[PDB]
Order: structure tokens, then C-alpha cells, then sequence
């Protein structure tokens, strides 16, 4: 479970972000598909060049989904319910490509918020992020 | 782990600013606080009851220093790791029990490391030659389990 | 989460197993220690050879523990709740772990139950012990 | 992947005994069923609505044949894996994508079927060595992603 600290820890760095949510998001997702090619697979219809409309354009989907799950954090599963089920049955999103995007949220953060990506953030966000795993892989 | 000139370059370049003093005790520090099971290999380092207490920890950081040379080291032969590592691994393997998701998982805290000290630097074309070097050197380090 | 047809192939396949399920727990301990052998890390103080009293004494543990999960399968978190700080606080149980103690539990009961093990039961056995690795790995 | 001379006699002589009609296809089929998003890479195979659509599948059971047809050869050459399974690595990796991960699955699940159709004589010593090989096996199918 996230204590209150992790709560308080993760709310913080959202509000740091601010409005580069959705920039973030995106560069976290090329981070992946450069890092991780393995995860291209599940976008044959992108074009996933840097720049690219639609790496931008679900980018920002990610991190409003993210953002989501922050704003009803004690009811996580419900809040993410619809996203449950377009991963887990439609996109049939292989259990480790969570672990992969995760750790690419991260790095994004971490190359963001020099002040906010301390060792205990860096913590709440990591339990965060599995957190959404966890719900988005239940279904 | 073959990286192209192109990923060879981005990781030297990149590597040769690196603190060896103080990146590898950030990196640990961070392993243990994040991934708080991996406190169970170091209950002689003391003070591990707080984040503070963890990165603050003079062991902590002393050791982080040599497992940063460690890497320093595949950095130089990411042509043989294996070979490299040999002696690392049966440590970690046949006698510490160390299970080598760990290895992948210091790895990953070592990107974000690298990440945070350096910012925009560290693009996602750095971030993707940096993660082919991790994998390597987890691998290598986890041979004596294969 | 847990459907009510895992429910119900989960607490047939317990059924089937009856009495020998603190038995069946030992036999999957040994074969996890003797699969993985970074596990026997755990239990320094432990005799692990074969016919070992004490594998046998922690075997019955493990399986009314698994049983009072089944029992209560609608209420984990709150059934598990002293067995999660267990793991995760005091003994720091690698998450991996679970994944291979599960792996064991799975080939005991296959190793046991030709009838009942069919590929749906399988997956619903899996389903079982992932969420009852889920709680103990969330303190 | 050395196994000890006990550990070699006990996968061959269990894997004298295995039908390899019948065994790949059980293994892809579980695999299917119990780990779904496996049937990702699997759409063309027809109807995998269901565990009975799936298991009674002719392209489940087919495929199945040439999978255990694989490990059949690796369990001929634990010597040299890599060299063994360095073709099937990049039609895995390199054509089909799937994460690597899945060949531990199935290694895994294999095990649950070579348990469930041998009862008692899939002794814990016998588990531990047929661990061994499908953790070799899965490594080297995984070698184009080192
Ligand atoms: C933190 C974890 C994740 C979050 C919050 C998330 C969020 C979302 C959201 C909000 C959508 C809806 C987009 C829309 O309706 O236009 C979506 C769709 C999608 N997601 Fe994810 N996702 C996550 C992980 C993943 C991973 C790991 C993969 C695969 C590597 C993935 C693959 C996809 C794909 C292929 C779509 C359909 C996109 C399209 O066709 O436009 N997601 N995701
Ligand atoms: C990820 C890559 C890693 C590298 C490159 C690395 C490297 C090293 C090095 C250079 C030493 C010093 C050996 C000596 O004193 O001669 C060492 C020792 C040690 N390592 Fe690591 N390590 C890694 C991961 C890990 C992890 C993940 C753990 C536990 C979670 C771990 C546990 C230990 C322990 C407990 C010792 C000291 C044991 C002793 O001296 O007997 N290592 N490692
Ligand atoms: C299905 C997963 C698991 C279940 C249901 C379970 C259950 C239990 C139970 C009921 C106890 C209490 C024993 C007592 O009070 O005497 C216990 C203790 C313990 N468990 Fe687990 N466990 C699981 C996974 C694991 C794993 C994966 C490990 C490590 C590989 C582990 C290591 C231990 C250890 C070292 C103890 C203390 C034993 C002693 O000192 O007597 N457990 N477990
Ligand atoms: C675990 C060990 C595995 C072995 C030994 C193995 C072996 C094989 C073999 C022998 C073939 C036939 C190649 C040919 O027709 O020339 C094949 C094809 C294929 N494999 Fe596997 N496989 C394994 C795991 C997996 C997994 C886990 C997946 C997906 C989850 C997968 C996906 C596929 C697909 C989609 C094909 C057909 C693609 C094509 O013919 O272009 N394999 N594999």
C-alpha cells in the first residue's frame, strides 16, 4: 500500500511537473521504444521518430492517466478500471513492458526535477508507478 | 553487447564526467532505499533505518565506490564481459545468493542516477546505449547461474 | 482480480488435496530449494535435506496459510496482513521469491492431481498464488 | 548449463518417456490459457476464445510439436545452446518481439507438464534438473537481446 508519506511524497512531484505532464509523458514513451524495442511492437500504426504528433499526442494521454490515478489514489482500481481493460484484454500488454515504462517515467522525472528526484521521492514514485502496474495488469 | 560507434560514443563521453566518488554510493544508497530487500545483504553497514541514513552512510558510500569501479571495468571490456565479471560473479552467485534481478534492478538506479545529475544530457539515445551496457554487465555478473 | 469460476476452481482443487496439503507445502518447499537454490538463503537454521522435520513443520505452515487465503479470498490484504509485515519487514523476502515458491506450489499440485489439473485450473491456481504473492509483497 | 552426470541421467531418462506428439502442444496451449497475453503473437491460429478452444486447437497442437521439436535438440547439445538456438534467437527477437521474459514462462509451464503427466517419478531432483535446462534454453533463445 502507499503510506501518507508516499502520498505526500508523489502529489509533490506532480505539482513540480505542472504543466510538462504531458511533454514528459511523451519523452518517456520515446525513452522506452529507443531503450526497450521490444515495446514498438504495439505501435505499428505510430510513426515513432522524435517529433512525431502521435508519440506527443499519447504522451499526453499517459500522463493525464497518471495524473488520474494521483487525484483518486485511494481508489485507484476503480479510476483506472476502463484502462484495466483496453490493456489487459484488447492490447493484451505483456506484464513486463509496465516494468519497462515505469523505469522510463523515472529516468524522465529524474533528468526534470533535479531538487524533487530525492532518494525517498524517488521511492514513492517507483511504489507509485507499480502501484498502476499492479491495477493495469489485474484484468 | 555490441554498441555502434555511435552508442559507444554516447556512453564514454558521458561516462568521463562522472564523479567515481560519489555516483556509485548514490546509486547503492538509492538500491536500498528504493528496493528496501536488498538491505538484507548489508545489515553490517549500520544505520539503514532512513533514506538519510542510508545515502549519508559512510558505508554505504565506500562501497558504492568499488561497485562503480566494477562498472568502470565493463565500460573497458563491454567486448568480453563475461571474462570481466567472472570472479564477480561467483561471489555474488555461489556465495552471497544474491538473486540477479538485483543486478538489473542497480542497474536501472544507475540510470536514473546518471539521469539526474545530468539532465537533458542524458537523452534518450544516451538513456538506450546506457541500458544496453546495464544489461550486459547484469548478465555477466549473473553467468555463474546459468 | 479473482472471477467467481478461479474462485470455484480453486477451492475444488484445495478440496481434492485434502489432507495432504501441509505435506504437499513441504514437498514444494524442497523443490523450490532444491530448483532455486538462492532460496535456502532464508532458512540458515533450517535442516534442509530430505525428510527434514523442520521443512516438514513449515510445509504445514505455508499450506494453512495458502488454505486460510482460500477462506477468505474476497478479504487477502486484511487475512495475509501479519504475514505481509512478516515477509516484507522483518524477514525482506526478494519479490522474486514468491514467483518461485509459486512456481513450486504449481508443479506440487500437478505432481499430485492428475484429474484436477486441468489448463483451466492451472490458470486459476496461478491467479490464486500471484495475488497471494500481491499481498504479501505490498508492506 | 553443465549438469552434474545425475542430473543427465535424470532429463534423458524421463525425456525417453515423453510423448512429443502430445507435450509441446499441452505446454503452448497452457501457455496460452494461463498467461494470455501470449496470444498476442498468436492471431492467426483461429479460435483461442476458450481453454477447450485452445487445447484442441490443431495449430496449438502443430506448433507445439516444432517448439518441443526445439527443445528435444537443445537437450542434445546442453554443451552449446547458444550455437544451437542462435537462429530461432532472431526470429524471436529480432522478427517477432516477444519479450524474452515468455521463454521462462514457457520453460515453466513445461515443467508443470512433464509434472502433471509423471506424477511421482517428477521427483524434486528431477524438477531441479529439468530447471536447469529450460533456464538454459530460455537464455540462449534469448541471446539476440544481449
Ligand atoms: C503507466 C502505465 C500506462 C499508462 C498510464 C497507460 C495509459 C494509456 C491510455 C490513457 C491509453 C488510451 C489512449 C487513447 O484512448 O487514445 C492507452 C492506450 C494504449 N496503450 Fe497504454 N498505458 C500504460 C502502459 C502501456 C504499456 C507498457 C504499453 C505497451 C508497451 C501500452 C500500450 C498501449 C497501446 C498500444 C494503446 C493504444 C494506443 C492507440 O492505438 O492509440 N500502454 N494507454
Ligand atoms: C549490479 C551490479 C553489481 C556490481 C558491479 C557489484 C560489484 C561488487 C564489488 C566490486 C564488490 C566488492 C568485492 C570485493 O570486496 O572484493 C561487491 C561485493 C558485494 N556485493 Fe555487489 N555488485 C553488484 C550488485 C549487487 C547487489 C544487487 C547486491 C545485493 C542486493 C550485492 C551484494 C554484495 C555484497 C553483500 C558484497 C560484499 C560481500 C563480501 O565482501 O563478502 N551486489 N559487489
Ligand atoms: C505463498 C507464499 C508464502 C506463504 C503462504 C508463506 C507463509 C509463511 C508462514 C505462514 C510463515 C510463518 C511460520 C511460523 O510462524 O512459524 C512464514 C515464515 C517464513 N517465511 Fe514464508 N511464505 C511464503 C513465501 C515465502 C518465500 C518465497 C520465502 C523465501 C524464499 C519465505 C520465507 C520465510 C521465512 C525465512 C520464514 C521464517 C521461518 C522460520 O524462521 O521459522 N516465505 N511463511
Ligand atoms: C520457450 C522456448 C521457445 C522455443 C524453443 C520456441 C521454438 C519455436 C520454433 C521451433 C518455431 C518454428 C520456427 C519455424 O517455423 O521455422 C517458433 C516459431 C514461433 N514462435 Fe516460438 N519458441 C519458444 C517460445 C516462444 C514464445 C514464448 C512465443 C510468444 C509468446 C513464441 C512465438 C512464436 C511465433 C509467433 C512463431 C511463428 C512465427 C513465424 O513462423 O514467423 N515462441 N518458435
Amino acid at each position: 500500500v502507499l503510506s501518507p508519506a508516499d502520498k505526500t511524497n508523489v502529489k509533490a512531484a506532480w505539482g513540480k511537473v505542472g504543466a510538462h505532464a504531458g511533454e514528459y509523458g511523451a519523452e518517456a514513451l520515446e525513452r522506452m521504444f529507443l531503450s526497450f524495442p521490444t515495446t514498438k511492437t504495439y505501435f505499428p500504426h505510430f510513426d515513432l521518430s522524435h517529433g512525431s504528433a502521435q508519440v506527443k499526442g499519447h504522451g499526453k494521454k499517459v500522463a493525464d492517466a497518471l495524473t488520474n490515478a494521483v487525484a483518486h489514489v485511494d481508489d485507484m482500481p476503480n479510476a483506472l478500471s476502463a484502462l484495466s481493460d483496453l490493456h489487459a484484454h484488447k492490447l493484451r500488454v505483456d506484464p513486463v513492458n509496465f516494468k519497462l515504462l515505469s523505469h522510463c517515467l523515472l529516468v524522465t522525472l529524474a533528468a526534470h526535477l533535479p531538487a524533487e528526484f530525492t532518494p525517498a521521492v524517488h521511492a514513492s514514485l517507483d511504489k507509485f508507478l507499480a502501484s498502476v502496474s499492479t491495477v493495469l495488469t489485474s484484468k | 553487447v555490441h554498441l555502434t560507434p555511435e552508442e559507444k560514443s554516447a556512453v564514454t563521453a558521458l561516462w568521463g564526467k562522472v564523479n567515481v566518488d560519489e555516483v556509485g554510493g548514490e546509486a547503492l544508497g538509492r538500491l536500498l532505499v528504493v528496493y528496501p530487500w536488498t538491505q538484507r545483504f548489508f545489515e553490517s553497514f549500520g544505520d539503514l533505518s532512513t533514506p538519510d541514513a542510508v545515502m549519508g552512510n559512510p558505508k554505504v558510500k565506500a562501497h558504492g565506490k568499488k561497485v562503480l569501479g566494477a562498472f568502470s571495468d565493463g565500460l573497458a571490456h563491454l567486448d568480453n564481459l563475461k571474462g570481466t565479471f567472472a570472479t564477480l560473479s561467483e561471489l555474488h552467485c555461489d556465495k552471497l545468493h544474491v538473486d540477479p534481478e538485483n543486478f538489473r534492478l542497480l542497474g536501472n538506479v544507475l540510470v536514473c542516477v546518471l539521469a539526474h545529475h545530468f539532465g537533458k544530457e542524458f537523452t534518450p539515445p544516451v538513456q538506450a546505449a546506457y541500458q544496453k551496457v546495464v544489461a550486459g554487465v547484469a548478465n555477466a555478473l549473473a553467468h555463474k547461474y546459468h
